[PDB]
RNA sequence: AGUUCGGCCAUCCUACGGCGGAAACUCCUUAACUCGUUCCGAAUUAAGAAGAGAAGCGCCGUCAGGCCCCGCCAGUACUGCGAUCGGAGACGUCGUGGGAACACGGGGUGCCGAACC
RNA sequence: CCUGCUACACCGGACCGCAGGCGUCCCACGGCGGGCUCAGCGAGGACCCUCCCGCGGAGCAGAAGGGCACAAGCCCG
RNA sequence: CCGCCCCCCAAACUCCGAAGGGCCGCGCCGCCCCGCCCUGGCCUGGGCGGGGCGGGCGAAUGCGGGCGGCGC
């Protein structure tokens, strides 16, 4: 979350260390674990579109029996 | 290597295709062949009398010997500075007519038909190797104009 | 809560059969091992004798099997027999002996049509008076026109002995065809004898003239339910053999087919 | 309202499962219902059960007719004309079973007590297209017996009430 | 439109709802004879015509599962030939040829041949 | 001597390379014909029996790989 | 127990599948007849030959080819 966001970086060069060779920090431009990006993923809950599950969100169905 | 048994090496090969198990269809029996026909050999790894050995997967070769149920077929084999002219006899499960004359006969039907026509002169019958292309003109009314992109990472 | 035994996977791996298996119709094992032929006997024809049984009707065809479907020869079904006078009790014994009688007749008419000399009509005109006895076509054996030759596909059909596809193929062999067989699978036979005039009842219908004839005797209440359709045509139980060999002798005169032009609606 | 879709009994199977009392129990059936009897093996050996592998354990007879009609109203007759509503299956069928086997008739027991299955199968007309060699195929589901079909039935037929 | 015999073996299969039958196929009725069931006419063998469109079968439907075609994925992954290109290496680059798959989105859902009504 | 892999999609290709097998067993556990369908899930039934669906998830002497459903498996003559 | 998502894998896993390799073909054909003898119901086929006819040289590039004996 945004409490957080200030000292990840900081852990993250922490284990650095421990791992030969280099290596590279970045910051994703995805919404969490899930795979549309923050613009993607907020106007898709914006509309209704966007499938929930537990913490991974999906998209509309749009496929097979209708309802029953 | 270190054991070379009649069918060692065969775990593909001999497989059968995926949703293609079971009985041959009956056109494996209803083929008509002939003395110095060409066949392509295909082993059919559910019929084991008769099987040819793997190096023989994938040769055409040509009729010798037609037998009550097996056909004699000749294979040329290169065998260490040498070619060798191989005979087998095979049944009918792993043969299939081949087609690497097919192109040449109608070649040859169709020159003889294209020479009765005659367009009064006769036309050239000869194969072309594509050659390169002639002159001619072509619009730029409308033409696009692109040009290499910034690198996105 | 119950596992689902047909997953999306289970449907893509499945192969279905050759749809003539899948509606039950065909024997793959058993068609494999009729139309087989010597490779060096190129492309010449042979032959089936083909005998299907329906509610309602016996079907005897002569085929061919060519590369992209079989061609019928002759067919001959026992629907006509109506026409050689014998109105009821298709099906039975006797009806399946005819018919196989007429398609054996209209074949050799068929094939001997202009020809003058040694036509496959005249020689081979097969039997009179049918006995039951054993009969050989391939014994006559001339030199130079040999007797036509088939053999007996029954099918799915159990080969019991005394069954109709049998019958229909004994009325066949009498009207010349060469068609191999042993005289086991017929009525009369006992691995140390064969009597034919145990074969020649079935054959004249005989058992169905005595099943009506007690049959009036205890319940003839019944006798009107089980069999309305041959007190309508007023064929008595005792005229059967006076019936069948009038109608056998009908046929070997005229085998030629009369076509029933026909009307449909969808 | 449909005739070719009414209920039918379809057959009745009588199963004794328990070194002579086969033989006499073969003869128990084999005056009940005028057939002789089979007899199965063991499919495992169970030292716990008491039976080895490959030897006669059980025997049953197969009845078909208006027979297996009548003899399956004097095994309800022991039940008191009462079925528990849960011994119908998902397929149209139900059961049940008596422990002692003089209690459709009294018989003297030289031959021992026994208690059997009496197992019912119902069909309509048409079943045969699944039995049949040439041309098999499955009935269409409508024409198949739901449960509650098959309650409706032998209460109509029988007087069974259906202890819940 | 239908039945018997076939070719290629799912665009033809599976599941669930429907709609049809003049003819045809089917279901169906029977245990004298034929032959048959580790027991059972269930099957099968024989003999039949009172009843049916309830099934099977033919047809129609479903943001149906499968199967089949096309586009995208993508000149991306990988790779043949050539390099006194870069780099400690692991690996990558350039020149000249060849070129995927998964996923994704739209479409479709048996035809051909002999004989008979 | 044999199977799979090493092995780089014709064939061929090394090691005291990797994981293993063979020196037997069967007059039926063999030949042929006919019939039949297996493993099992689900749902029933006195203290094995029945139906339904079932691409093989069983079986086929013993390694491994391949093959097979009105059969190459099971039962009978 | 069951259903939908999901991170990450295989020299002895593969429904898909390259680059790359491998084997065969690229000149004599048509059309009618006639002769000889295992195969077919036949007036069927199949094989090996003869005649009469119409034709005709049917990718590029380079270039003469094949067989044996004796021996290190
Ligand atoms: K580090
Ligand atoms: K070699
Ligand atoms: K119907
Ligand atoms: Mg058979």
């Amino acid at each position: 979350r945004a409490s957080a966001k200030d000292y990840v970086k900081d852990a993250l060069r922490r284990a650095k260390f421990k791992i030969p060779g280099r290596q590279a920090i970045v910051e994703s431009r995805n919404w969490g674990f899930t795979e549309f990006t923050k613009e993607e993923y907020e106007d898709l809950r914006e509309r209704g579109e966007l499938q929930y599950d537990g913490n991974n969100a999906h998209r509309i169905s749009r496929k097979g029996p209708l309802n029953l | 290597t270190h054991s070379q048994g009649y069918r060692c090496k065969t775990r593909y090969c001999f497989a059968r295709k995926f949703r293609r198990h079971g009985m041959a269809n009956l056109t494996t029996y209803n083929r008509v062949y002939k003395l110095g026909q060409y066949v392509n050999i295909k082993v059919n790894g559910a019929y084991h009398k008769g099987m040819p050995h793997r190096y023989y997967n994938g040769r055409t070769g040509t009729i010798f010997n037609i037998g009550p149920r097996a056909l004699g077929v000749q294979i040329q084999k290169r065998v260490r500075g040498r070619i060798m002219l191989k005979r087998i006899n095979v049944r009918l499960e792993h043969v299939h007519p081949s087609d690497c004359r097919k192109n040449h006969l109608e070649r040859v039907a169709a020159n003889d038909a294209a020479r009765r026509l005659a367009g009064q002169p006769v036309p050239c019958l000869k194969r072309q190797n594509a050659l390169p292309r002639a002159a001619h003109v072509v619009s730029i009314a409308s033409a696009i104009d692109i040009t290499p992109l910034k690198y996105d990472g | 809560w119950v596992k689902v035994q047909k997953t999306r996977s289970y449907f893509k791996r499945f192969q279905v059969q050759f749809r003539r298996r899948r509606e039950g119709k065909t024997d793959y094992q058993a068609r494999k091992a009729l139309i087989i032929q010597d490779k060096n006997k190129y492309a010449t024809p042979r032959y089936r004798f083909v005998v299907r049984r329906t509610n309602k009707d016996i079907i005897c065809q002569v085929t061919a099997a060519e590369l992209t479907k079989d061609r019928v020869v002759c067919a001959a079904y026992s629907h006509e027999l109506p026409r050689y006078g014998i109105p009821v009790g298709l099906t039975n014994y006797a009806a399946a002996y005819a018919t196989g009688l007429l398609c054996g007749r209209r074949l050799l008419e068929k094939l001997s049509v202009g020809i003058k000399e040694n036509a496959l009509a005249q020689l081979y005109p097969g039997l009179d008076k049918a006995t039951g006895e054993e009969y050989h076509p391939d014994e006559n054996e001339n030199e130079e026109v040999h007797a036509f030759k088939a053999f007996l596909d029954i099918g799915l059909a159990r080969a019991s002995t005394g069954a109709r596809v049998f019958a229909a193929m004994k009325g066949a062999v009498d009207a010349g065809l060469n068609i191999p067989h042993s005289m086991k699978r017929f009525p009369g036979y006992s691995k140390d004898g064969f009597d034919s005039s145990a074969l020649r009842d079935r054959i004249m219908g005989k058992h169905v003239g005595d099943y009506m004839a007690e049959l009036k005797a205890e319940d003839e209440e019944t006798y009107r339910k089980r069999f309305s359709k041959y007190i309508a045509a007023k064929v008595e139980p005792l005229r059967l053999e006076a019936m069948y060999t009038k109608a056998h002798a009908a046929i070997r005169a005229n085998p030629q087919a009369v076509k029933a032009k026909f009307e449909i609606k969808k | 309202e449909n005739p070719m879709r009414r209920i039918r009994i379809e057959k009745l199977v009588l199963n004794i499962c328990i070194g002579d009392a086969l033989t006499k129990a073969a003869k128990v059936l084999q005056q009940l219902t005028d057939q002789e009897p089979t007899f199965s093996k063991s499919r495992l050996t169970i030292r716990g059960f008491g039976i080895r592998r490959g030897q006669k354990i059980s025997t049953h007879v197969t009845v078909r007719g208006e027979k297996a009609r009548e003899i399956i109203e004097r095994g309800l007759r022991v039940k008191n004309f009462e079925l528990p509503y849960s011994c119908f299956s998902t397929t149209g069928n139900f059961g049940f079973g008596i422990t002692e086997h003089i209690d459709l008739g009294i018989k003297y027991d030289s031959m021992g007590i026994y208690g059997m299955d009496f197992y019912v199968v119902l069909s309509r007309p048409g079943f045969r297209v699944n039995k049949r060699r040439a041309q098999q195929q499955h009935v269409g589901a409508s024409h198949k017996i739901t449960p509650d079909e098959a309650r409706a039935w032998v209460e109509r037929e029988f007087e069974v009430v259906y202890t819940k």
